[PDB]
DNA sequence: TGTGTTTGGGAATCCGGTGCCGAGGCCGCTCAATTGGTCGTAGACAGCTCTAGCACCGCTTAAACGCACGTACGCGCTGTCCCCCGC
DNA sequence: GCGGGGGACAGCGCGTACGTGCGTTTAAGCGGTGCTAGAGCTGTCTACGACCAATTGAGCGGCCTCGGCACCGGATTCCCAAACACA
């Protein structure tokens, strides 16, 4: 049966970071969970705002407050950064 | 066709946060955007993090991340400690701590 | 012949631990313990090993941030040794009954 | 085989190296069984959670992932073991 | 004429204990919670409820902070609380890093 | 302002908690605390109420906010 | 026509929950006794703490139930009390209680 | 005019099972309507959660009682399985 | 130097009157629950495979245990000085 | 703001309980073998729940009443703080 992980992503993502460190299956087991467990917070956290505000989709908008939420202060500042970065690329091209 | 993620400059995968988000019921509709700030707030979460497990594996002369190094990054980084604070860590260990109280005048 | 002073050992053996990761309580003893344990809820149950192993993980890193709190407890009332009173308070602060 | 007594499996030694690990620097001599017990409480908190959802899903087998359930229906969330 | 010391904060703590209003002036704490949002977003408006809610949610929050450090008022054997003792009670919550 | 919170008012609340004798430096300790306390709230209901395209602070906003720390809260509309 | 809480035995109201669960989402699909469980359940706790909570009221002379009475009978009731712990109840107050050792000799 | 819902009637009538004569406050009233608020929500949640856990697509009884079992401590959640399989037993048996 | 008991005296509590406002009841209305019926599919059941959990055995050695021995830390006692408490 | 008294903190002694070390015992750990219970997957078919149109009565808004509770004053009682008699 087929199996899901984020483990090619945070791969990709340390090369981008650090080009020469590698990383044990232990590691990469503990960064998929993290990964899940931050994004189960953000989506439980959106769609609470969304029905809490009579509100039916999900959009970049509830994402973004959903980051100011969870995240600690510098980080949800680049974070929100990163994220309007993204969504501005995405939607100019 | 182009994929999601390569359009928005990102490195995680835009249409599979897209699939879960549709296939979680967390709401009836999702936007065009969400996955797409999701996936940044992902990725960027996680850079931090290997960034200072990198780090402090090169500090132990490692060039191999393991469940130490990553707890040794996010208990040295206060904010990532906040984050990550209920959360215990699989062959972590703690951090070297001992009370001034107790060392020998 | 030769013999530390109290304490010289606790420190270094302070430092060894809080250097390594490897799990400090042994493993069958406390296998033992989790199935008797859960016999007590249905009888005839089998576990995956790996489930053994996170409980042990578990239980390691919650004595180990409770020995943290009473070791800081023991030091707030002018001792060195912890008690199982520092134990108690501990818990009885955290919020655990 | 019935399982009895399990308990003084945890050794004074091991209760020792935890506190080490801990920071502690002088133990008490009734330290270990108020351990034993505080231990043994956490251990009953998390196995009945763990064979709940064990039982809820027919199986006779509790695996990890019950465990990890459990603990973060706990509010004490693990990484490294799945999910 | 005089009472002994310390006799005088036991009643009071049973007088505390035994009723449930606001244990802190109304108008200060809205001026209070009013400063501190201006500091995120400019020219909010607060319904009467709201800062009820908020003064209930802090003094329940001040009256457990108070029972935590009373217990480690006791624990080193004082009777007096004193700023480590808050500082205690806060780092085992987990509250202070 | 947060002089507002005087020295009788924190001697009541440490009188709620079983409190005897307090020592003269607990007050500016316990100003610092709540203050802290109230921002890590005020911050998450203000950050509702912009969500929520609104410029009132609700004590709906108020209740979510607290039950985001776990402090839940019974009696206001929750 | 008779309702289907009436049919089930039960004061609370099994339709309502029902349409709550499905408007909700919770999940997709919503079993038929699945209402008629879940109002159960409700109605045995509320049935308890009113009970508790009774009690306290008639301990103080009074017959009507207030704030501070549901706050005493949760308190006071070892499972309610752990069901309830993290949850702060306005108008509600604490628990009279003096530390054996801050009383007078 | 908007909709409002809440639980005040059906919280008074089993206050009247249980003590007859004995009346509740507005204030109690609106707690115990967030009481009962919280506990649904929290059931529900549990259930969902162990619904999509065994990656099942439906809400039954079994979810409920078991989440009821996971949540409520022993001995209350002793009685409350007892009370809902009762009702269910009954909303069953007749027809 | 010490302490069992005294006794006027503030402080919490009880009791009766009273008045007032919200809780409880009643009415008119409406909209959400109920009935009956169609239809699609979620899952209950059977049945089949293979893995991984359990039980056992033997051997080595590292860890646990018991014990001797010493010293250093906890705890009790005394003193003082000052900083919270009561008003 | 002020008088003062109790508690926090400093210093000392002592005694036993905890740390260090040594030798003996025990069972943990590792490997290796074998068995089977049960987890995981697949096909069927069926009962069960979603959807929809029509019916209606249960519940919600709005009004009205009175009794339970808050409040006030007056009397009852209950802890109190040293002072006295007497050891």
């Amino acid at each position: 049966s087929r199996k899901e992980s984020y483990s090619i992503y945070v791969y990709k993502v340390l090369k981008q970071v650090h080009p020469d460190t590698g990383i044990s299956s232990k590691a990469m087991g503990i960064m998929n969970s993290f990964v899940n467990d931050i994004f189960e917070r953000i989506a439980g956290e959106a769609s609470r705002l969304a029905h809490y505000n009579k509100r039916s989709t999900i959009t970049s908008r509830e994402i973004q407050t959903a980051v100011r939420l969870l995240l600690p202060g510098e980080l949800a500042k680049h974070a929100v950064s990163e994220g309007t970065k993204a969504v501005t690329k995405y939607t100019s091209a | 066709a182009k994929t999601r993620s390569s359009r928005a400059g990102l490195q995680f995968p835009v249409g599979r946060v897209h699939r879960l988000l549709r296939k979680g019921n967390y709401s009836e509709r999702v936007g065009a955007g969400a996955p797409v700030y999701l996936a940044a707030v992902l990725e960027y979460l996680t850079a931090e993090i290997l960034e200072l497990a990198g780090n402090a594996a090169r500090d132990n002369k490692k060039t191999r991340i393991i469940p130490r190094h990553l707890q040794l990054a996010i208990r040295n980084d206060e904010e990532l400690n906040k984050l990550l604070g209920r959360v215990t860590i699989a062959q972590g260990g703690v951090l070297p701590n001992i009370q001034a109280v107790l060392l020998p005048k | 012949p030769h013999r530390y002073r109290p304490g010289t050992v606790a420190l270094r053996e302070i430092r060894r631990y809080q250097k390594s990761t490897e799990l400090l309580i042994r493993k069958l003893p406390f296998q033992r313990l989790v199935r008797e344990i859960a016999q007590d809820f249905k009888t005839d149950l089998r576990f995956q090993s790996s489930a053994v192993m996170a409980l042990q993980e578990a239980c390691e890193a919650y004595l180990v941030g409770l020995f943290e709190d009473t070791n800081l407890c023991a030091i707030h009332a002018k001792r060195v040794t912890i008690m199982p009173k520092d134990i108690q308070l501990a818990r009885r602060i955290r919020g655990e009954r | 085989k019935v399982l009895r007594d399990n308990i003084q499996g945890i050794t004074k030694p091991a209760i020792r190296r935890l506190a080490r690990r801990g920071g502690v620097k002088r133990i008490s001599g009734l330290i270990y069984e108020e351990t034993r017990g505080v231990l043994k409480v956490f251990l009953e908190n998390v196995i009945r959670d763990a064979v709940t959802y064990t039982e809820h899903a027919k199986r006779k087998t509790v695996t990890a992932m019950d465990v990890v359930y459990a603990l973060k229906r706990q509010g004490r969330t693990l990484y490294g073991f799945g999910g």
